[PDB]
Order: C-alpha cells, then structure tokens, then sequence
C-alpha cells in the first residue's frame, strides 16, 4: 500500500519486446533524444477588499481599524518606519524603508511567476490553502543584488511588506522576493523593532558574504577579462558575467569554502540517468546566483566520470543563496554501484552492441544545505515546521527560507518532488525495499551472469544502493541498521551494506563485514573500495600463520 | 585518626602475600624481610613503597630506611597520623 | 627509593614497571660489573637524575 | 549448484563421483552469488522458459522461527503445500502429458530453505515429504527424491 | 521572547488546509541535522591535529639567566656575594677567561637570545603515539625528551615489539596517526628485522625487540646524558694521538675501548671535567 512499493512489484510497462516464449514489456528505457521546437512555447477577477481599497473603504476593512481611519498598530508602526523612533552609512546594513501611499498601495492576491509550475494542490498549500486571499502591499525595506550579477554587490530589487487587512492580530509579513509564496513570508510582529531586528539579520549577512568573498570574485573577474582577450572573444558587462560563471566550474575544490557556516543538513534529491539535467535545473534557479562557487559538469562517458563498483567519486558544486547567502552542496554520486563488471567483455560488448534499447541509470544526488547559527532568518521554528507538515519534508528548524523555497522549487521544477525526502523517507524506501525482497520477484529481460551480467536493476542491488543512500543521509542508527541488516543479506545487498559502513565511518564494522564476506568476486572488490595496508588484514578474519608469526589488524581498523 | 593495628595488619599482609617475590605460605605476622622472608634491601625498598601506594601517607627517607620488619611497617602506620 | 618516588611521581608516558625493571638491573648489575669508582660516578649521576626530574624522561 | 555448496572439483567430491565430472551428458553449473550470477533469477527464467513445476526437498522440516526482516521493517517505520512424495508421483504422473519438473534439494541447517525458497519463486513451490521415513538420513532420502 | 507572531495563532489557519495532526517531528526532522561545535583561536593544534594547553619555555632549564630568575633581589644578600666574591678563586674549567665569559654571557642571557627556538615539539604527539602503541600492545613503551640535550630531536620513544611482522604493523600504525602531516611512507622492504625507525616532526620512534634493544641501550643513554651547558667548551680539547709521554700540552688524549658503554654513558662528562 505504498507508492514506492507499489512501483517496484508492478513496474510501469511501458516498452514491449516480443520474443518466442514472452514479451517483455516492462523495461526502464532511456528517454528518446530531446528536441527543441521553436513553435512550442516557453511560458507554456477583483476581490471584495481590492474593491473597497479602491472605493476608499481599506481601513474599514481593517477588522482592529476605525471605520474612517488607519488601525493605531499600524499607523504607529507606519510612523516609526518612516521616522526611525525605536529600536554616508553603509548600503549593505542600512535598512531603508519605502512607505507608499494610499493610492500606491499593491492590494490583491499573490500572483505566481508565468514559469512558476506548480500543481493546484501545491499552490493552494504555498497560498495558505486560500489562493484568493489579498494582501496589502505598503512598503519595501531591504535590497538583494540581481540574480545574474556578483553575489557581492548592493541590492537592486527590494524585499516586499505585506498586511493582512482582515487578522485578529498585528502582522507584517516580509517577502524577500516574487519567487517566494506567503506560505514562507516571515511573519513578524507589529513592531518596527521587530521589522528592524528581521532585516539587519539578513543585511549583516550580506555584509559578512561581500567582506569574505568580494576580493575571490573581483580576482575571478579579472580571470574572466584576461580569459576573454586572450580567447579573442567580446568584451561586455553580460560577456564578462557569463564567463565568471563558466570559470565557475575551473574553479579549485580546495578552496571551495564548504564548511563556511556550522550548521548542515543532508538531503537526497533522487537517481537520474542523466543528473546533468537536474543539474541545470540547479543552475537555473531564481533564488541562486548564476555564478556559482565550484561546478563540476558530470559526464559519464568520460575516462575519469565511468560509474564503476569502486567508482570515480562524488561530482560536487557548490552554489550560493541570494537572500539568506546560505550554501548548496550538490553532490553526484558515481561510485554507488553494486554490480560487478562482466568476466568476458567481448562477449558483454557482442551482446549490447547493436541493441537499440538501454536501460536506465541510477545515479544517486545529494544536497547539502549549509547556513548559519540564525534565530530571526529562518522564519522561527514553526514557520519551518509548519512548512514540513505541510509538504512531508524533513527540514530543521533553523534552515533558511529561502534554501527550503530554493530546494522545493527546483525539485518540482524538475519533476522529482517524490524523490525528494530525507532519513525518514529513506528508512521507508528501505523498508520498501525489504518487503519486495521478501516478495517473489519479476524476470528482467535475461538472467545474470558473472560473464554477461544484465545491467537491469534488481530489488538486491537496490536494496544495497538504498542502504548506501541511508548511510550517506547522516542516519544516527545507521550501523545498528547494518547489523541487524547483514544476516538476511545476499551479495549485492553486502557489498551496499560495506559501502554504507565505510561511508558513515565504522572500520571496525567494515572489517567485520570483509572478512564475514565468502571469498569471490564481491569480497575482492570491497577489499579494492579502501586504502588498506596489505589485502590479508582485511581478509583474514583470524591470524594466518606467516613464518611462525600472527598479525593483528584490529588496531589498525578500529574506530 | 588512629587506625586500630588489626586493620593495619591485614592491609599490609595482603601486600607481601600479593608480592612478586614473598610467598603465601612463607610469611608470617612476625618475620624479617631479609632474614624471615630471604629478600635483598633494595626489595625491601619495593616492599615499603609497596604500603606507601595503598597509605596515602608519604614516609620520609630517614623514617623509611628504619622499616626493616612487617612489625616495624605496623607500629609506624599505627602511630602515623596520615592512616588513611 | 628516592628514584624510585621520583619516577611515580613524575612518570606520565613512560611505563612504571619497565622504568624500576630499568633501576633495579641497573643497581643490581651494572654497579656490580664496573669498578667503584665507577660506582661512585654512577651514585652520583643517579643524584643527578633525582633533582633534574630523572634527566629528561617523560 | 546453489547457496554455498562444497567446491565441485574438492578431492573428495572427485572421489565420491567418479568422473562425473568429466562427461558432457548432464552439464553441472554453480551459481555462486559472489560472482555476479542471480541464482533466483536464473532459476525463474528456466521455469518460464520451459514451462516446469517448482518441487523441493529438505533433509530437515523448517522450524517455527521468526524473521528479522519483519522486525527491521517495523523498527525502520516506527503458506507451502506440503505432499508426500509417493502420492505426488501419483497425481502428477498419472496423466498424459505432465509439466517437466525443477527439484531443488537441500538440507535445511538453518531450518528456513523452504520459506526462503517459497518467498523467492515464482510458481509456489511444493514441498516433498515421505510418510514413514520423515526424518531419515540425507543420503538415502536426496537418492530416493 | 520572539520577534514573529503567534505559532500557534499561524498554526490555527493551516489546519484548515494540512487536516492532519503533526506531534513529536522535530527530532524527526533534528535527527539528520549536523551541529559543528566552535574552536578558540587561541586553541592551536599539534602536528597530529591535537589540541595544546600546556604551554613550554622557549629557553633551554639549565640556563642560568637574570631574565629568567624570578626570586627578588636583597641589599643583604648583595653584600654577602660581595664579601664572599672578594676572595679571588678562579673556576674549575680550563681556561678560566673562557670561563668567566661564558658564565658573564650566562647570566646577560644573549645566549638564550641567540638559541631561540619555538619550532619545538609537542607532548600531545608523544601521548598519541603512546596510545597507539599500546593499541598495537607494544612492551615497554619509553618517551625521553632530549631537547634540553645534544641532540637532533625533541622526544625520543622506545618500544619492544616481538617479531618483524609487529614491528612492521607498529611502524606502520605509527605512519597512519602521522599521515595528516606526513610527506613519505616507510620501507616497504625491512632492511633489518630486529630495528624500525619512524620518524615523526622531530620525534623519532625506535621499534625494537628484546635482545637488540638491550644490547643500545639508547633509553639509559639519553637519560644519564645531562642536559647542555655552554660551560662545557670551555674544557680541554680531545683528541687522539700518541704522544712520547702519552700526555698533550693543550689537548687530552682519552681512549674508550677498555671502557664498556654503560661506562662510556656515565663518565663522558666526567673525564672531560676531571682532564
Ligand atoms: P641491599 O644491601 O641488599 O643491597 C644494596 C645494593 C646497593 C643493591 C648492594 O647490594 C649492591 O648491589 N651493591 C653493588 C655495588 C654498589 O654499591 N652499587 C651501588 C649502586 S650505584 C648507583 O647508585 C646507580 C645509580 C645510577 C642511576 C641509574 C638510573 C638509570 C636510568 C635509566
């Protein structure tokens, strides 16, 4: 009764392939060639209080309001904002405030952007579950730089300030920008010390984000200029942007600032044949700058990015939000692979070489979500919270709202708003997964074979692959899970559980599951994952009797 | 404050009973470490330190080097006002 | 016994047991071995030891 | 060969066959897990493929033990036809074109081959016993099955 | 005190929209989260990333330097130095200008000016590799500082390990805690398998077996070395050579042959300041 589940046992079915016995027709197919058509587009009534704002009736509407005149909260927070009462200057901490009039007030419903795709139901969760809810638009207050320029310059399109006309309480909601919903608009109280209080938190970041990073993107920006005279290529403000962003990926892992700010949280954003799309689907995103801190375009076909069992690595890129200035650590991984290569691959290579149909790929990408210690930029806890409850995530309560906004529009924008979950959504994937092992499974198109292994993906290897998953999320029992799990394990299903050990960190229980491992193909290769001193401490589980001696390696892969 | 001799006597037994080179059934509560007990001075030098590590009390040197029988080691602690 | 102490005192890496096995054959073997005057440089040297906190060993 | 059997060219399994290892007639594999090779997928082709019924015998009954999978399932949220040989010979022979048949037999040292086996075919497998010599030495039974 | 409204006045309009009941989430929603915990910049880290709080002298103990002696001064005790010192008596060193130089030099303290040196080692190194060690249950683990000493390095560690295979392992385990910092890894070949050497900064590490062991000797060597005094050039020179009456004018002539090296150890100070 689960939709992952569900997914597994009855497969999709969605190409046939008939033969002299069956026909298989459910087989993960890659997806046909994209085409680009210029002929398909891109993009693809007033309310009662709008009406009486425009008739003159707005502060009668205001339920704690006169019928004739302004509420006393609001015009007192009016005044403080204009006259700064309570509580050459710098434009990264001054916090100006733009009061408009009553004629220049914005009063309607909040209209999402024309490339906004969002469901209904997502829509009527971002609006609060009342899409024709107007709010009143009265004030700007602080500036974020624009999207395609440097992440360290002065703002240019200002926050918005918005007051429900008709709330029991006083509240200002604060929308950082148009990408953002009112269901993450920061609700703050009446108080101009509170509005203040709310925007010099962001203000002092953007301050400390230009004081740490101005001088590394000003020196990357006469890279770009040399790189573009000796390239011969036209010199312009969007040409010298455009390679800045491109010099991104040239950009040195070692200097990456990763570990900028204390706080981090893991996150798994699904497996992609090809997660260059998601990828992009990053790098387009509106609450991210277009020039990144590190880029790493994945290209599987290349000689040094070719999944193996002990693949490559992890593909990173690091990028940056405009709001909150927290950091995105996007990370590919190529080395979860639980399938060991053919014996013959002659005999693989006749096999696959003229078949015009391959199957899927399962490549798994992480996010790393990395901020400061803040306690007015995320909104509260309960924000957060209700955020989670509302849309079956798992975020903490202090992660910025606008990497939690950045996160949940580029997986919808992409199409994996399933694949996305965190350790509690990974334990259900697991235990999914442990039920269809339970459960008979289904014939792939041929039988595996050490010779000819078929690169379909069996419930074994993804139970292992899962495993992996959940030991990379940061899962506190993760190695009671692999102990519990180990017994009632096959090979596939081993080597993922050695893999998750080693990548939560427990040699000990790495050693354990090496040298419980039966000697073959599968035991050579989790010996070959690490950087050992010699093959025999890692395989031996007792001491081999080596010129009247024993050695001993509990030592040296302990803790 | 003044620890009662039996109590002493039974610590300090223990010790030279557990020792590396005394044996069980050889000592007794009157012997001689060198003469009784077959031990060289600079064991008895272990033996002592040996009661200086379940004392708490520290012994000086001129006050150690008078140790030379377990009877000697029972009248010092008993009059010593460090018997933990 | 003043090594002895001083070494328990004062003895936080070095094995305790290993560091009296190293004073006992000393004063056991070596002293029995060499000549007096020897003797008397090593009596002396082991003075030494005892006030310059066992000459180093930590 | 399936599940960890002792190596097919052991010096005692070469004594014991006395060059069945040799012949071409009946061809011997093993399905080692370790390798690469899906022994339950394998296994599952042939049946669809030949079109075969799903008998096995076990030296040993299995033994009324739990799972830990189904404990390590609710730790990460919060039936067999048993027929004597001698009468399934009958009402499965009697008739005059029968199904070829897969007979996997083992001795069950963890008492659980038959529920793993039932959970990983297709096919419910049938379960072979024998009337009066239910508990019997595994020789004499894996020659009579 | 919170700056944002009501939770639960927020939380009162979304039910309308969630129809659900959410309880005990947050350590749901906490459990993946990572905390990383502040570092002092004060605090700073050894050469295997340890951190320090025991601090060291950048001079040598056996100095002798106003600078470094903290007892105040007293009128009385001037005039007793002085009438005591009235007495000429020359020192007991051979050449006595040189003498009376280099003790002047002692107590202006240019010489600890001079040999300043704060590239020294650590304790928290010595205690890991200790605990290493012992992991690896090697006997008789032996550390001695000889920096105050002639020597090239600060701390000098001594083990007993039975057999070239757990020398080996040893050596090894030694290289893993060392491999932050590192630059080379030991011989894969054992040149010889009764004697490992490991060097770690300037701590150097002997891996060693019973018999070899006891026959250096090295521990007891280092430790009955006394520490540096700049008053020792200022004895005789030493030199081998046969002279007609076997005596030098301005040099020593000493042989170490008939001396053992227990006997070498303790009295090579002791013959140059007696001859
Ligand atoms: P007790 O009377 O039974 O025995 C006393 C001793 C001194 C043990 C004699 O029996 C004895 O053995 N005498 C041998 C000759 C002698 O007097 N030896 C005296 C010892 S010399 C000395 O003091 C050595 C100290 C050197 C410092 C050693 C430090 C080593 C650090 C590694």
């Amino acid at each position: 009764c689960s939709p992952f589940l569900s997914s597994l046992l009855s497969p999709v079915e969605t190409v046939p392939l008939h033969d002299v016995t069956r026909t298989y027709s459910t087989m993960d197919v890659v997806d046909p060639p994209a085409r680009y058509n210029p002929m398909v587009p891109n993009v693809e009534e007033e309310g009662p209080v709008a009406c009486a704002h425009k008739n003159g009736k707005l502060w009668g509407v205001f339920e704690g309001s006169e019928d004739n005149k302004p509420p006393a909260w609001f015009y007192r927070l009016c005044k403080d904002l204009f006259y700064r009462t309570n509580s050459g200057v710098d434009p990264y901490v001054w916090i100006p405030f733009n009061l408009l009039d009553e004629a220049d007030y914005h009063v309607g419903p909040y209209r999402f952007p024309s490339t906004a795709t969002y469901t209904h139901e997502q829509r009527t969760l971002l609006c609060l579950g009342d899409t024709r809810r107007e709010y009143v638009h009265f004030c700007d207050s602080y500036a974020f730089p624009g999207r395609a320029q440097i992440p360290t310059s002065v703002g240019t399109c200002p926050s918005k300030l918005y007051v429900n006309p008709k709330q029991q309480q006083p509240v200002v909601y604060i929308q950082l920008s148009n990408d953002i919903p009112p269901a993450m608009w920061l609700p703050v109280k009446g108080t101009a010390a509170s509005v203040r209080r709310v925007l010099a938190e962001f203000a002092s970041m953007a301050a400390l984000h230009r004081d740490w990073h101005h001088d590394e993107f000003m020196e990357r920006h006469a890279t770009a200029v040399r790189m573009l005279e000796l390239q011969r290529l036209p010199a312009g403000e969007g040409d010298i942007l455009r390679y800045m962003a491109y010099d991104a990926r040239n950009a040195q892992f070692a200097f990456a600032p990763i570990r900028e700010f204390p706080n981090q949280q893991e996150f798994f954003l699904g497996e992609h044949d090809d997660p260059e799309k998601l990828m992009e689907h990053v790098d387009l995103c509106p609450l991210l700058f277009a020039i990144p801190h590190m880029r790493t375009v994945v290209d599987l076909h290349a000689e040094h990015m070719i999944p193996t069992i002990a693949g490559p690595g992890v593909a990173t890129s690091l990028y940056r939000c405009i709001y909150s200035k927290a950091l995105l650590f996007v990370q590919v991984h190529l080395s979860s692979e639980v399938k060991l290569p053919p014996q013959d691959p002659e005999a693989f290579k006749f096999m696959w070489k003229d078949s015009q149909v391959l199957p899927k790929m399962r490549i798994p990408v992480f996010v790393r979500v990395v901020w400061p210690t803040n306690e007015r930029m995320s909104g509260g806890g309960g924000l957060l919270r209700r955020f989670n409850r509302l849309f079956g995530t798992e975020f903490a309560s202090d992660i910025p709202v606008d990497a939690a906004m950045a996160l949940l529009y580029v997986m919808q924008w992409s199409g994996h708003i399933k694949d996305f979950l965190g350790v509690r959504g990974m334990r259900q994937r697991l235990a999914d997964l442990l039920l269809a092992s339970q459960q008979p499974e289904p014939t792939k198109l041929y039988p595996g074979t050490r010779e000819i292994p078929n690169p379909e993906y069996t419930v074994a290897e993804r139970l292992g692959m899962h495993v992996q998953y959940l030991a990379q999320l940061h899962d506190p029992d993760i190695s009671l899970t692999i102990q519990r799990l180990l017994p009632v394990a096959s090979a596939p299903v081993r080597m993922g559980c050695a893999k998750a050990a080693l990548i939560a960190g427990d040699r000990e229980l790495f050693r354990h599951i090496v040298s419980s491992e039966p000697p073959g193909r599968m035991q050579t290769y989790m010996t070959k994952l690490v950087r050992k001193r010699k093959t025999r401490d890692l395989v031996d589980a007792e001491p081999r009797l080596l010129e009247d001696q024993y050695e001993f390696a509990a030592p040296l892969w302990t803790k | 404050y003044l620890l009662n001799k039996d109590d002493v006597l039974t610590r300090v037994l223990e010790v030279v009973k557990n020792f590396e080179k005394v044996d069980a059934s050889k000592v007794t509560p009157q012997s001689h470490f060198v003469n009784d007990l077959g031990l060289n001075s600079l064991d008895v030098v272990e033996v002592v330190f040996a009661i200086e590590q379940e004392f708490i009390l520290d012994i000086p040197d001129h006050d150690a080097e008078k140790i030379q029988s377990i009877t000697d080691a029972v009248e010092y602690i008993s009059q010593n006002p460090m018997a933990k | 016994r003043r090594l002895l102490k001083a070494g328990h005192q004062q003895l936080l890496v070095t094995d305790k047991s290993y560091y009296a096995r190293k004073v006992r054959h000393e004063f056991e073997v070596t002293a029995r071995q060499t000549s007096a005057r020897v003797r008397g440089i090593m009596y002396e040297r082991g003075q030494w030891l005892v006030e310059n906190k066992l000459g180093g060993i930590v | 060969a399936t599940n960890h059997c002792a190596d097919l060219y052991d010096h005692r399994v070469i004594r014991a066959a006395r060059g069945a290892h040799f012949q071409k007639a009946v061809p011997i594999y093993t399905l080692k897990e370790e390798d690469g090779d899906n022994v339950y997928g394998m296994l599952n082709h042939i049946l669809q493929r030949n079109d075969l019924s799903p008998v096995c015998f076990a030296a040993r009954d299995d033994n009324d033990a739990t799972d830990e999978l189904d404990d390590l399932v609710r730790q990460l949220r919060s039936a067999v036809k048993r027929e004597t040989l001698s009468d399934y010979c009958r009402n499965n022979f009697t008739k005059s074109d029968a199904k070829g048949q897969l007979l996997m037999v083992g001795p069950n040292h963890k008492r659980n081959s038959v529920r793993r086996w039932s959970k990983q075919l297709s096919i419910p497998v049938t379960q072979l016993l024998l009337d009066e010599v239910s508990q019997t030495d595994a020789l004499i039974a894996f020659s009579v099955v | 005190e919170s700056d944002f409204v009501d939770l639960q006045l927020d939380d009162l309009t979304n039910a309308l929209g969630s129809a659900s009941a959410r309880r005990e989430v947050g350590d749901s929603s906490e459990l993946g989260v990572v905390r990383e915990n502040d570092i002092p910049e004060g605090q700073v880290f050894s050469r295997l990333n340890i951190p320090i709080s025991s601090h060291q002298e950048e001079q040598r103990t056996n100095s002798r330097s106003a600078l470094r002696v903290s007892a105040s001064d007293t009128l009385e005790e001037t005039i007793q130095q002085p009438t005591s010192t009235g007495s000429k008596q020359p020192l007991p060193y051979d050449d006595e200008r040189f003498a009376d130089m280099l003790l002047e030099m002692e107590v202006e303290g240019s010489l600890d000016e001079t040999w300043q040196d704060g590239r020294k080692a650590y304790i928290e190194d010595v205690k890991e590799i200790l605990e290493v060690l012992r992991s690896l249950k090697v006997r008789d683990i032996c550390a001695i500082d000889v920096s105050n000493k002639t020597s090239n390095f600060d701390y000098m560690l001594f083990g007993t390990c039975e057999g070239p295979r757990h020398i080996h392992l040893a050596a090894w385990a030694v290289q893993e805690a060392d491999a932050l910092k590192r630059v080379c890894k030991i011989r894969r070949k054992q040149v010889d398998h009764t004697w490992e050497v490991v060097p770690v900064g300037r701590i150097i590490v002997n891996l060693m077996q019973e018999s070899l062991r006891e026959e250096l000797s090295l521990e007891r060597k280092w430790a009955v070395t006394k520490c540096m005094d700049p008053l020792s050039v200022a004895n005789a020179p030493v030199s081998e050579g046969r002279s007609v009456k076997a005596h030098g004018l301005w040099t020593l002539t000493l042989n170490l042959q008939d001396l053992e090296d227990f006997e070498v150890d303790y009295c090579k100070d002791v013959l140059l300041t007696q001859v």
